[PDB]
DNA sequence: CCGAGCAGCTACTTGTGAGCGGATA
DNA sequence: TATCCGCTCACAATGCCACACGCGCTGCTCGGCC
């Protein structure tokens, strides 16, 4: 069909045309010309060489370059059959059938709301005016304030002070879909209620964005609307971010808190020996979180208080013990947060990243749901106030470097020198040589990490009302680390200690390892050592990106050809399973 | 001695290595390029004149008439680059060739040729690169990136692993050429070679080699050895040497000179070599089942019947053994076949060779290439000796030989572009080695095998390639052309050439127009090396060999600067100091290293002579009179890091910055930053916008003296003088004495460049920072460009930044801003986009620019001018018709008195479509310029006319400004003549000798002093005069802009983008984020002084992501400003410039033994005050790449001031207004704004266009179009249940043509009731397959 | 949108889908080579009825 | 006249899978 | 004559966004319903 077939007037006496235009062009062109020379009775090599003509025309119209010669239109390259209309990533199939671009859809950068609940979101008001435009004119002509919809529109392209309360009110309960640019699974899209801001960015919540693997350094995510009563009542009742906590491949809830908040949890039950109050007795946590508040007290110390917790019974009854606990005035005063199911000895810890997340996991497996998403909520504002009022701070004489690390880097060179000797004396040969160099190496650089470690954790002395009392580290970087928030043991041995062996080309151990750190200069070989190793596991997710891609579309055709049709089967055959114990122990 | 800049404001700097090698041009690779391209070189060189004398001279077919090439000649360019700029012409240059027509009568082959037509003739315009190194093709500056690809000559890969899974390793030698044919032996799984030409059909080796006219002794001879047995009394004794039978078992007794030496069934040892070479015995007995083994080398005739008795490659049998023992051959020569030594593969190749002559050869060969047309055989040797040893269709280039004659282990390097058998034998024995085990494989991994191309080469390839074809059409036009017919002009058009020269350098994978927004990325982008593009890998189809970078890559290539996403490796950037080889490799300059002391000089080693000398450590802790204070030393062989001797070196580097780019040099402290950081940090800081207001960056490198002046963005002096006229526009300086030329000289002029849009939509502004009577030196910075200060790049800003959490607001990677950021106009930018208003030549008459808007008010056209186009300096924030574009529907022939009648009276003007062009809707700002071109012919509107005065007057105000200097000179020369006739000068030429120099008195002298002087005065004048004409109607030419166009208008709108929660902001380490949350002054954080706080970072970001270094960096900042505060209460208290110049003395008198040195007493005692003044915002300091500041020097800087030693300070909270424990370190960091600004980012869409070939509703933000719901989106929502969400989103809002209309009604009148329809698209899927021969059907 | 039209053609043309599917439709229906197609279909080689 | 159709002036991917000889018992 | 092997051809390789740009010339020959 003409309208179907692309061709516009662009400016000008020339038109945009399309390359199947061209192909029927030539087509009818040659057959006319075959037509003429059978009128004419032309000699049987000339009609013969016409109707191979005809025949090349009319089968690189169905399929231009399967042939094997690809013919050109313009600007000498390929042209564009039928059959390329449909086949590849640019068919009606991939671009037009399967995934559409849909209207009332929005695209701006992400940005970090730590005030909004779980269960809502951000919504620039810009964004949101442009995005509502029938509902806000359906609820103009309903009140006595718009006759018709250029009224409306007029009022609301000069945005008056009556439209911004009808914009609020529309998106009272009315969620919205975000969603992620590379979608993997189900939590690349989900569902919340928007909140108006003032703003160009979307502010999204801090405990979503770690299921949506989107940083915040310039990710941009699109939003959508539901539209619909039942895509809104779905929105809410099954792509909302409160019935989405248990990832679908696992078990393990895919909310577990962030770098930030947990730093700032571990800080505040990482007790110390000595500080402001201890040793005193508090009635509640109420009464301890006074005591902070007014600078009285400090954060960290180990006070006698009373705790009144609560053990849910056989039924659904929550019996009530009150008892005196011996603990940290942090653990006492967040106990204010957490609800009355839990018992008091998943607060009494040190509360790293595991910690916590066993305690979400406990919550909302004792507790069920409800209760889950704000207690996580709560969890996230005192865990964001209590790091910004800490003062958490990585510097220079924050990471130490041991002093004992002069003493192994020289044992180790004198070792080598030794080997050096060994081989040049003929005795051992150059493989078991390098064999024996690598394994020198790695002894040194595992103790000097063992000594790295050993060394941040100690020299860390406070006197209370006696003369030393060593405990565990209160080390800014350590405990970034140690609470397992961003930092990690190998990352750490990085910095502060030697970075160890590095790679050549062929994927084998170069003998000459790097022996300095970051926090002293590093040298020029080995910097250029080092990106050498580093520059191939960059590139290594930048080329496996696309064939995870591709692996994920074959995986999905292969699938979606099943549903739960059935409740049950009645069979009973099935599979032995036993846990494999292979290798290792199990 | 310091440069006049640098005593404006010096920098302190750090480190202890004295470098001996200054920084080289950073834009001297495509300048160095260009030159050789452009030059009379003779010799046939590099450029020009190598394509010429390798295409010309053309003969015709025996007709006696050739067409001779003398030289040629680039013309004046017919624009300035900023006319080319101001106008959008290319700035190219013509090319005049004297060529030479030599036409001889007939029955003469050698006759002297008479009746010679030499004649110049233009053949087409070529693009001439600025001083920067920039094209100007369409009014934008196009680059042209070098490319690294295969370096001509030969090449050994070895298959190993999943080739072929047979689990044995084979070797292919690759012959490919500058510019022809290629060729490629290989083996198969067995021991057969084959070769093929480009990809053909594998044949085996001697059919092509025996096309030489090669026999198969001849080629036995040539490759394997010769045994020779002879025919005794009995048992047919043979030769031996004790060294052939090496590794192989005794079939039979060795005994020789009735001594045995081996037994049968003994492996010989070299014990065995050994005893059997001690006596030198040559002869000795053999049985006869060991011959039957062997096989004859050469063909042996019978002399008795005439007849063959065995042909080559044959085994031998007991009756053929016979046979050629009656016939007489005593001597019979056979083949020495053993695996370890002379692996047997040319016998397999000849027993599967069909052919044996060289006519059936030839005819295959010719077969084998073209399908068919079986000639006879010198039809067919034409083909194999054209395509091979034919200089036209073979292009081996002299880097081609020199690689190929390195390869092959010989003497000489040069040689001819074409092959030879000699080489192709000698390349055969190679890979025969090289399978055998002698020999290893050279990896393409490599640089001394790849090769790098500048723009140089592939435009003289193009120009080549241009050249072929205008051969090929004068020599199609010479078959007619006579004697006394035509002179040699007609006969070549300029049509081809022309045209591939301007495709080449205007739309190419390499030609791009160059990222205009700071002088780090022009400079890293011209210093850009690409392996994509013509004879370039596709980053589609490349393997982790080419990304991983080599060992060999040291100083030749920056390893931390690469593009991270799709061509990870494939665009790298070059070293700081890497140079361009004569041959076109990557040197790097070492310095030598004698026996004790390391001389200061400088060798340019190339990438192949590395693993020849050791290098040694760039840092190496060194003594003095050039030696090492320790005897080990850390140096590297052959790509592997190793500890030597202090005698055993031989090559030292010339700096640390060698093996970082320029564009990875500028991040401060380097050296504790991790590989992926420093890439994404380099990589950022090429995407800097510039600032309102720049300022000078804290914690530099001191190689930002340079790359602001060694680009072209700011003003730099070409001649050193005095300052004359200082402007916002203009800049005038008066030449020094003895730099002013001794005749016709002047006034130096620069005409700074004021707000225009630049290649990525951004403003570029040059400021002046000098001072009227402020004496200037040649090269020194007159006007700082955009992003520079002082003759120093400055991209962002200094920041005082802590690094703590506030509330979440850095939850991971989200930055957070004080109000007092934004309120200081600190990173407020400025956006130029320009808008494009054509008047096109259509039917029913030309379209016009009048201002009668028919269909609208006044108030749409109240910033219309009388002309028709909005005013300069009228601000449009929403969809506003700033020009008035009409074009005629109907009639033609609209009566002026008609036209002047409906503009006054009478109805609307009919024929107009109100087709005027508008700002979309969404863009702000005020327009500040306007542009418009009128062809040749169409009326000139009057504001062209004011718009061209303007230019005409800025013009004349530089002539005028020139005449008056000129004329002052002269005035007072005439002076200074008529000084004789004094009385009359002062009482008659004190106010009206400047237009009375009409004066008589004593003619001998006199008159002859007076006449030559009002000569020269009129002479002047009219040269002057003539300037002037020429320019105005240089000014006023009107342009070319396209086949059926009247007049093209642009406009320029500027927008003021100031900081917002969603823009990009990063250091220079690779700690990236958006700004979160913009945050009152009172809330932020503030000291226990009451300074507050600006950035708020996220301290969490440092351990995993390991960029350590920027915290150095920061705290170094903090130490900068205290100093710069100590300063300032040196200033506002006024203290005597004693006590200042004391303090800087101790500040710059650091104790960590730096190479700065400087003095205070050698300062004139008044430009301390004003160098003081420059660092009241903070002491500017140096950091090299790897010889940075120490942690002790920091804190003894620190210290100087009365800042804390351990850079933390206790902090007080904004909001609570209490103690922060646990004191927060904080300093002051240089950040950038990343071009990813949040306005043009943010879009959306509630019903907008649709396209035409299927109603689905558009995107982007440029048209109003919404997202595109791909197809993991849908995945994941058919994942979850939402059937209804789906079928919704997928033809209700996107695709039913009359349901998403349905459902606007619907929604529009309070009804949320939906109707599915049917989508569109599908439809049109229905309709495509339909047009097809198959039949698709919906059913019941 | 929807409506079609149609072209005459004269002399009766394969569908290069039928012919080049590896394996091709008439190539397996017609149990002969799609090398002797190809030939005749270029007109080079006549087949005889 | 107008319009329309046609003529002179590419090869570093690698892999995987299927098909077509092909030659050897 | 089955059947494994070697050579040859079809098909495959994210996703988004932003910007920029572009379409063999001139000439020759044959044919159409106001
Ligand atoms: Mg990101």
């Amino acid at each position: 069909p003409p309208d179907l077939r692309p061709l516009v007037p662009l400016d000008g006496g020339r038109f945009a045309t399309s390359d199947l235009n061209d192909l029927y062009r030539r087509v009818i062109n040659r057959n006319n010309r075959l037509k003429r020379l059978l009128d004419l009775a032309a000699p049987d090599i000339i009609v013969r060489n016409e109707k191979r003509m005809l025949q090349e025309a009319v089968d690189a119209l169905l399929d231009n370059g399967r042939r094997g010669r690809a013919i050109t239109g313009s600007n000498k390259r390929p042209l564009k059959s039928l059959a390329d209309m449909i086949k590849g990533k640019q068919g009606r199939f991939r671009q037009n059938l399967l995934g559409k671009r849909v209207d009332y859809s929005g695209r701006s950068v992400i940005t970090v709301g730590p005030y909004l609940r779980l269960h809502q979101c951000g919504l620039p008001k810009k964004m949101a005016l442009e995005l509502f435009k029938p509902f806000i004119y359906g609820k103009l002509e309903l009140r006595g304030l718009a006759t018709t919809i250029k009224a409306a529109k007029k009022m609301v392209e000069r945005e008056e002070a009556v439209v911004w309360d009808i914009l609020d009110e529309v998106i009272r309960e009315h969620p919205v879909l975000l969603n992620r640019a590379p979608t993997l699974h189900r939590l690349g899209i989900q569902a919340f209620e928007p909140v108006l801001i003032e703003g160009k960015a979307i502010q999204l919540h801090p405990l979503v964005c770690a299921a949506y693997n989107a940083d915040f350094d310039g990710d941009q995510m699109a939003v959508h609307v539901p539209l619909t009563l039942e895509a809104q009542l779905e929105a809410r009742a099954l792509m909302m971010s409160t019935n989405n906590i248990l990832s679908p491949a696992n078990g393990e809830p895919i909310i577990v808190p962030s770098q930030d908040v947990v730093l700032g949890l571990y800080y505040m039950t990482r007790d110390c020996v000595n500080a402001k109050g201890e040793g005193m007795v508090l009635t509640g946590p109420k009464e301890a979180e006074r005591l902070y508040r007014s600078g009285l007290a400090s954060l960290h110390a180990r006070v006698k208080v009373r705790i009144t917790e609560y053990e849910k019974d056989a039924n659904g009854e929550l019996v009530a013990k009150t008892s005196l606990k011996d603990t940290t005035v942090g653990r006492a005063i967040l106990w204010m947060i957490v609800p009355k199911g839990l018992p008091y000895s998943i607060v009494n810890q040190a509360l790293g990243k595991k910690a916590i997340s066993k305690m979400l996991n406990t919550c909302y497996r004792i507790l069920g749901l409800k209760p889950t998403v704000i207690f996580a909520d709560q969890i996230m504002y005192t865990g964001f106030a209590y790091a910004a009022r800490s003062g958490a701070s990585v510097g220079i004489d924050d990471m130490v470097i041991p002093e004992k690390k002069h003493e192994i880097i020289s044992e180790a060179e004198a070792e080598v020198a030794e080997i050096q000797e060994q081989f040049q004396s003929g005795l051992v040969t150059a493989g078991e040589r390098y064999n024996k160099v690598i394994d020198i190496w790695a002894a040194a650089n595992d103790r000097v990490s063992k000594a790295m470690m050993d060394n941040l954790q100690t020299e860390t002395v406070i006197n209370r009302d006696g003369q030393e009392e060593k405990q565990v580290s209160f080390n800014s970087i350590y405990m970034m680390a140690d609470s397992g928030a961003r930092g990690s043991a190998a990352q750490i041995r990085q910095l502060a200690g030697m970075r160890g062996l590095m790679a050549k080309p062929d994927g084998s151990i170069i003998e000459t390892p790097i022996t300095a750190n970051f926090r002293e200069g590093l040298n020029v070989l080995q910097y250029f050592i080092s990106t050498h190793g580093a520059r191939k596991g960059l590139a290594d997710t930048a080329l496996k990106t696309a064939n995870s891609g591709y692996l994920t579309r074959r995986l999905v055709d292969v699938a979606q050809d099943l549903v739960v049709t059935e409740d049950d089967c009645g069979t009973h055959e099935g599979i032995m399973m036993t846990p494999v114990i292979e290798g290792g122990d199990v | 001695v310091y440069s006049y800049t640098e005593k404006k404001r010096i920098r302190k700097d750090f480190g202890k290595r004295p470098q001996v090698l200054d920084v080289p041009y950073l834009l001297s690779i495509q300048l160095d390029s260009f030159q050789k391209f452009i030059e009379q070189d003779p010799e046939g060189q590099y450029g020009l004149e190598a394509a010429f004398r390798s295409v010309f001279p053309i003969q015709s077919y025996s007709g006696n008439s050739e067409l001779q090439y003398v030289s040629y000649r680039l013309g004046e360019p017919v624009f300035d680059v900023q006319e080319c700029q101001i106008r959008g012409v290319t700035y190219s240059a013509p090319l005049r060739v004297k060529l030479r027509l030599v036409i001889y009568e007939r029955e003469a082959p050698e006759g002297t040729v008479k009746d010679i037509k030499e004649q110049e003739v233009y053949m087409g315009e070529i693009p001439l690169m600025t001083d920067n190194g920039t094209f100007v093709i369409n009014g934008t500056e196009r680059v042209i990136v070098s490319q690294l690809h295969r370096s001509p000559g030969v090449f050994f890969d070895s298959d190993k692993g999943k080739t072929h899974s047979s689990g044995k390793v084979l070797y292919n030698a690759r012959i490919i050429p500058y510019r022809g044919s290629w060729l490629d032996f290989e083996f198969d799984p067995k021991d057969n070679l084959f070769v093929r030409i480009d990809r053909r059909r594998k044949l085996p080796a001697t059919i092509i080699l025996r096309a030489l006219n090669y026999t198969t002794e001849q080629i036995l001879d040539l490759f394997f050895e010769k045994v020779i047995f002879e025919i005794r009394d009995n048992k047919l004794q043979m030769e031996l040497v004790p060294e052939r039978l090496r590794g192989e078992t005794a079939s039979f007794d060795i005994e020789a000179n009735g001594k045995v030496y081996v037994e049968k069934g003994r492996r010989i040892t070299a014990r065995h070599i050994r005893q059997l070479e001690k006596d030198d015995v040559k002869l000795i007995e053999v049985p006869v089942e060991y011959i039957a083994g062997k096989v004859v080398a050469k063909d042996y005739i019978d002399e008795s019947t005439g007849e063959l008795i065995c042909a080559a490659n044959m085994e031998l049998s007991l009756d053929l053994l016979a046979k050629l023992s009656q016939s007489g051959h005593k001597r019979i020569e056979t083949l020495f076949t053993n695996d370890l030594d002379h692996g047997p593969y040319i016998s397999e190749t000849l027993r599967v060779d069909p052919t044996n002559d060289r006519l059936s050869a030839l005819v295959e060969i010719y077969r084998m290439m073209r399908p068919g047309e079986p000639p006879t055989r010198e039809a067919a040797e034409s083909l194999f000796e054209n395509l091979f040893f034919s200089e036209d269709r073979y292009d081996l280039s002299a880097v081609g030989r020199m690689k190929f004659n390195r390869s092959l282990l010989r003497e000489e390097i040069e040689g001819s572009g074409i092959l030879s058998k000699d080489d192709i034998i000698d390349v055969m024995k190679k890979l025969i080695d090289i399978r055998n085990g002698k020999g290893e494989v050279d990896d393409i991994d490599h640089l001394g095998n790849r090769r790098i191309r500048s723009v140089g080469e592939m435009a003289e390839n193009q120009f080549r390639v241009g050249l072929v074809r205008v051969e090929r059409a004068v020599k199609e036009r010479l078959s007619l052309g006579d004697l006394d017919t035509l002179m040699p002009q007609d006969m070549i058009n300029a049509k081809p050439i022309s045209a591939a020269v301007k495709e080449f350098f205007g739309s190419s994978q390499l030609s791009q127009f160059m990222d205009q927004n700071n002088p780090l990325s022009e400079i890293t982008h011209k210093r850009r090396i690409s392996a994509l593009g013509p004879g370039g890998l596709t980053r589609e189809r490349a393997g982790f060999e080419v990304r991983d970078v080599h060992p060999t890559h040291y100083g030749r290539v920056c390893p931390i600067e690469t593009p991270e996403g799709p061509n990870i490796g494939l665009i790298n950037s070059l070293s700081v100091y890497a140079q361009t080889n004569e041959y076109g490799f990557l040197e790097t300059p070492y310095r030598k290293v004698t026996d004790g002391v390391v001389t200061d000089e400088i060798h340019y080693l190339s990438a192949i002579e590395e693993g020849n000398y050791v290098i040694a450590q760039a840092n190496s802790n060194l003594d003095e009179e050039g030696h090492f204070v320790e005897d080990l030393v850390t140096c590297r062989s052959k790509g592997e890091s190793s500890l030597f001797s202090r005698d055993q070196v031989d090559y030292m580097d010339v700096s640390t910055q060698q093996v970082v780019s320029v564009g990875a040099s500028l991040i401060p402290f380097l050296e504790h930053d991790d590989a992926n950081r420093a890439l994404m940090g380099a990589n950022m800081q090429r995407q800097a916008v510039p600032t309102l207001r720049a300022d000078k960056p804290l914690v530099g490198t001191g190689m930002e003296r340079a790359v602001a002046v060694d680009s072209g963005v700011t003003a730099v002096a070409k001649r050193g003088g005095v300052v004359q006229y200082v402007d916002a526009s203009r800049i005038v300086i008066k030449v020094n004495e003895d730099e002013m030329y001794p005749g016709e000289a002047g006034i130096d002029i620069y005409n700074l460049t004021k707000y225009t849009r630049s290649n990525q939509n951004t403003c570029i502004n040059q400021m002046p920072c000098v001072s009227l009577g402020e004496p200037v030196e040649r090269g020194d910075v007159l006007a700082d460009g955009p992003s520079t200060d002082l003759g120093e790049l400055a991209l962002g800003q200094n920041m005082r930044v802590a690094f703590m959490p506030w509330n979440g607001y850095n939850f991971e990677d989200s930055i957070l801003v004080s109000e007092r950021v934004v309120q200081e106009d600190r990173f407020t930018t400025i956006h130029i986009q320009e808008l494009a208003c054509v008047s096109r030549d259509t039917k029913l008459g030309p379209e016009e620019i009048t201002a009668d808007i028919p269909n609208v008010g006044e108030a749409a056209l109240s910033k219309l001018d009388e002309s028709g186009i909005v005013y300069i300096g009228a601000e449009v924030t929403g969809g506003d018709i700033l020009v008035g574009k009409v074009t005629p529907k109907g009639e033609t022939q609209l009566t002026p008195e008609e036209k002047l009648l409906r503009a006054i009276f009478g109805e609307k003007a009919s024929d107009v479509k109100d087709s005027s062009l508008r700002v979309p809707n969404g863009v702000s700002g005020t327009v500040i310029d306007v542009q418009v071109f009128t062809r040749d012919g169409v009326e000139k509107d009057k504001r062209a006319l004011e718009i061209e005065e303007m230019q005409l007057k800025q013009a004349k105000k530089d002539l005028s400004e020139e005449l008056q200097i000129l004329e002052a000179g002269l005035f007072s020369r005439i002076r200074a003549v008529l000084v004789a006739g004094g009385v009359e000068a002062e009482k008659l030429d004190k106010l009206p000798r400047d237009r009375w120099l009409e004066l008589g008195l004593t003619d001998e002298e006199k008159q002859n002093q007076l006449e030559q002087l009002a000569e020269q005065y009129d002479e002047l004048k009219h040269e002057f005069e003539k300037k002037l004409e020429a320019k105005r109607r240089k000014i006023t030419q009107g342009d070319d802009l396209a086949p059926g166009v009247l007049k093209i208008v642009k406009v320029y709108l500027a927008v003021k983008r100031r900081i917002q929660p969603g823009d990009k902001m990063a250091g220079r380490h690779g700690n990236k984020g958006v700004i979160s949350k913009i945050n009152p002054i009172e809330d932020m954080p503030y000291d226990e002084n009451g300074t507050p706080v600006d950035i708020v970072l996220n301290p969490l970001g440092v351990p995993s992501r390991m960029n350590i270094g920027q915290i150095l960096e920061t705290h170094l900042g903090m130490a900068a400003k205290g100093i710069g505060d100590k300063i300032n209460a040196m200033l506002k208290q006024q203290q005597e410039v004693a006590k200042l110049r004391e303090f800087i003395q101790r500040a710059y008198d650091l104790g960590a033994d730096v190479r700065q040195k400087v003095d205070l007493s050698t300062f004139s005692d008044e430009e301390v005050m004003r160098l003081a003044e420059n660092l009241r915002k903070g002491m500017p300091i140096a950091t090299p790449v790897f010889d940075g500041a120490k942690e002790a020097e920091i804190k003894e800087l620190l210290k100087l001031g009365d800042l804390p030693t351990s850079g933390q300070i206790r902090l007080y909270d904004g909001r609570t207004g209490e103690q922060f424990e646990r004191p927060v370190t904080v300093g002051y960091m240089y950040m950038l704004k990343l071009n990813h600004l949040v306005d043009d980012k943010m879009h959306a869409r509630s019903t907008g266009s649709y396209s035409l070939v299927t109603q689905q509703p558009l995107g982007g933000k440029a048209q109003f179009g919404g997202q595109r719901f791909g197809e993991m989106e849908v995945w994941a929502l058919e994942a979850y249940g939402a059937a209804y969400t789906l079928q919704e989103m997928l033809t209700v809002k996107s695709d039913d043509v009359n349901g998403r209309t349905k459902m606007y009604k619907n929604i529009v009148d309070g009804n949320h009731q939906m109707e599915p329809g049917m989508p569109e698209s599908f439809n049109v899927l229905l309709k495509e397959i339909r047009s097809l021969g198959i039949n698709i059907e919906l059913e019941d | 949108r929807e409506r079609m039209g149609h072209i005459e053609l004269a002399s009766p043309t394969a569908h290069i889908w039928f012919l080049k599917s590896l394996p091709s439709r008439i190539g397996l229906l017609l149990d002969m080579p799609l090398r002797d197609i190809e030939r005749v279909l270029y007109f080079e080689s006549y087949v005889v009825i």
